[PDB]
This record gives structure tokens, C-alpha cells and sequence, in this order.
């Protein structure tokens, strides 16, 4: 998978979450994206591993 | 290495603008799913009052 | 403390009938955000093929 | 916000995001719940806060 966005306006803030599957799809390009069409000034990303083949 | 890979990203001082506008919103987030590679299923995007917006594009390779 | 709290979660070792069933599981979804004490605004369930389920809840207050 | 689940039934395997927002909203009984529904006998939770007062601007 998903990708989702929640928007606080009166806030200035955005809970945004890149959530995606395979080797051919790249997450940070989606960032790249939003961080231009949000104009967000400061930003704060963890990068987490679903699925790991070593836990399933 | 694992089937997923998840960004939680957190954005702050954003254009208030831009992101109490649903419309705006729904249309970076599908081109932001075109420009990961990803091939979109369904998206669904609501607005909320007296401000917000809330947006999710389910996605597949 | 903060606008939202936010589990992210990997459950391993279900009953793959379970997994693999579109209807159950937003059966499940829906209920788990009646639990939660959210308003359900939209929901949408997917059906991959050979086998597979995306789904989405999107909730408020 | 939202409620996801992404299944992989040839793993047994599930991934699943529980964002709520408000005091009286818990994501943990939506995890009570999903954790029984789908019978999983292992997992693991991160629990992180989002949009965090000190970080927007509450203080
Ligand atoms: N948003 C995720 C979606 C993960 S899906 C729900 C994983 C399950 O779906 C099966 N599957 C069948 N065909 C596909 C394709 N084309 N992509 C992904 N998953 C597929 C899997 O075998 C699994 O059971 C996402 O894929 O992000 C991009
Ligand atoms: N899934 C989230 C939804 C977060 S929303 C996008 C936050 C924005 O919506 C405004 N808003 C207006 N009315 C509400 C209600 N009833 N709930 C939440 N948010 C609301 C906010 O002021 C903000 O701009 C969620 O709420 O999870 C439960």
C-alpha cells in the first residue's frame, strides 16, 4: 502493498507510509515525489524489512 | 532479503495547503505509486472536516 | 504524546486457509476496528491470484 | 488512519499495519483480535508514535 497518506493541515504535518514488494519496485522513489509535491521542510523516514526470509 | 520493504516517513511544516486539498493529494500519491514501478489496484481517497485528508493505493508487481 | 499510535506488525505461522480467504479476513478487519473503538470509513479487499489478500480500513475517531 | 493486511498464505506469513488516532482508539485489541482471527502462533510489533506533539508543535 500500500502506499498512504493522513494530513494534518493545521498542522503542517503528513503521516505518509511507503509499504512495497519486489525487487523491481522502489519505495524511495515515491518519496522523492511527495517530499516535492508536499514541500515538506523536514522529514523523518525508518525503513523496515516485511517479511524477512530468514523469519518466514 | 525480505518480501517487503516499508518507508514510514513522517513530514513536517508541509504546504497547508496542499494538504488539505483531496484532489491534489489523490493525484501525487497514484503519480508517486508510478514513479516506484508499482502497478496500482484501487486507490480511495476522503476528505475530513474542518480539515484533513486521508488517502490509500493498494498496490501489486 | 502523539496525533496517532501505530503498530506494525508480522504475524508468522497462521492458518494459511485463513490467510488466503478475501471474505474472513475483512470479515476479521472490520470487526478488529469495531474492537479498536474506530468509525470505519471505507474498506476495500483484494483477491490475488494464485493465492494472496490485500486489505484496507481506513478509520477515524 | 487505517487498518492493512497483506497475506502470504504459502508462508503463513502476514503483515499488518494498525494506525489509530485519538486516546480512545487502541490499536492494541484491533492486534487481540487479528492475532486470534488468524491464529498466528509467532510475531513482532514496533509501535510507533505518529505525529508526535513535541515534533509538530503542541509545546
Ligand atoms: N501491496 C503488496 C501486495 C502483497 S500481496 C497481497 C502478497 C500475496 O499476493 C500474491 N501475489 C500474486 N500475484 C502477485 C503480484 N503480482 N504482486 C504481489 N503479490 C502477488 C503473493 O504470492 C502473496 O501470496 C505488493 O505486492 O506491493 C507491491
Ligand atoms: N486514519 C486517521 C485519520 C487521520 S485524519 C486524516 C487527520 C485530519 O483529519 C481531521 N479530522 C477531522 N475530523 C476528524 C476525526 N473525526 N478523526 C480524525 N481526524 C479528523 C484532523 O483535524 C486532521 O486534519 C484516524 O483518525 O485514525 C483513527
Amino acid at each position: 502493498x500500500h502506499l498512504t497518506i493522513h494530513t494534518w493541515p493545521e498542522y503542517g504535518y503528513a503521516a505518509i507510509d511507503l509499504f512495497t514488494c519486489g525487487e523491481d519496485v522502489d519505495p524511495w522513489k515515491a518519496f522523492e515525489h511527495l517530499k516535492k509535491a508536499l514541500k515538506a521542510k523536514r522529514v523523518h523516514v525508518v525503513e523496515h524489512e516485511r517479511g524477512r526470509y530468514d523469519e518466514i | 532479503k525480505s518480501l517487503g520493504r516499508h518507508l514510514v516517513a513522517e513530514f513536517y511544516e508541509c504546504d497547508r495547503e496542499v494538504l488539505d486539498n483531496v484532489q491534489l493529494i489523490e493525484q501525487e500519491m497514484k503519480q508517486a505509486a508510478y514513479e516506484s514501478g508499482a502497478t496500482i489496484v484501487t486507490s480511495t481517497f476522503h476528505r475530513f472536516l474542518p480539515y484533513g485528508v486521508s488517502g490509500v493505493v493498494v498496490i501489486s508487481e
